[PDB]
């Protein structure tokens, strides 16, 4: 049981993510001139975090 | 408010309320006061359904 | 207030109410008073999507 649960630990272990980011953007429907404010998250340290069309 | 569901549950209660038996004007304004209750109702729904989630 | 949103749902809302059937001055303060209520919903919008984000 102590093995399956070293086992467990392991797998477990690698879905341990570092340095994901994240977008957000409320009023996913919108006008013709509507602004639908997007809102980016990036954990980096330092980075440039711009928007691409 | 959010501007698209205004527009549908604004048509959808010109829908209701049939304009047969309506004044152009008081339809309109009733069916305006009803989407924006209907937004007021919509903002506790999505807390609810986040909660829920 | 938001001035640019304002600005955006009295337009929508003087579309929504449309003037042929609205004397002008109970056109222009219907929809002025629905903008404020709106403007009222989406500050409670922007607190519950910063808390769902």
């Amino acid at each position: 049981i102590l093995n399956s649960l070293s086992k467990e630990l392991e797998k477990l272990n690698q879905q341990s993510e570092v340095n994901s980011i994240q977008i957000f953007s409320d009023k996913l429907e919108v006008l013709k001139d509507a602004p639908a404010r997007l809102w980016g998250f990036s954990t980096l340290s330092n980075a440039k975090e711009g928007f691409y069309n | 408010m959010d501007t698209t569901r205004f527009i549908r549950n604004f048509i959808l209660f010109k829908d209701a309320l049939q304009k047969q038996n309506f004044n152009n004007k008081d339809l309109n304004t009733t069916s305006m006061q009803a989407a924006l209750q209907s937004e007021q109702l919509a903002l506790s729904e999505e807390s609810q359904y986040l909660q829920s989630e």
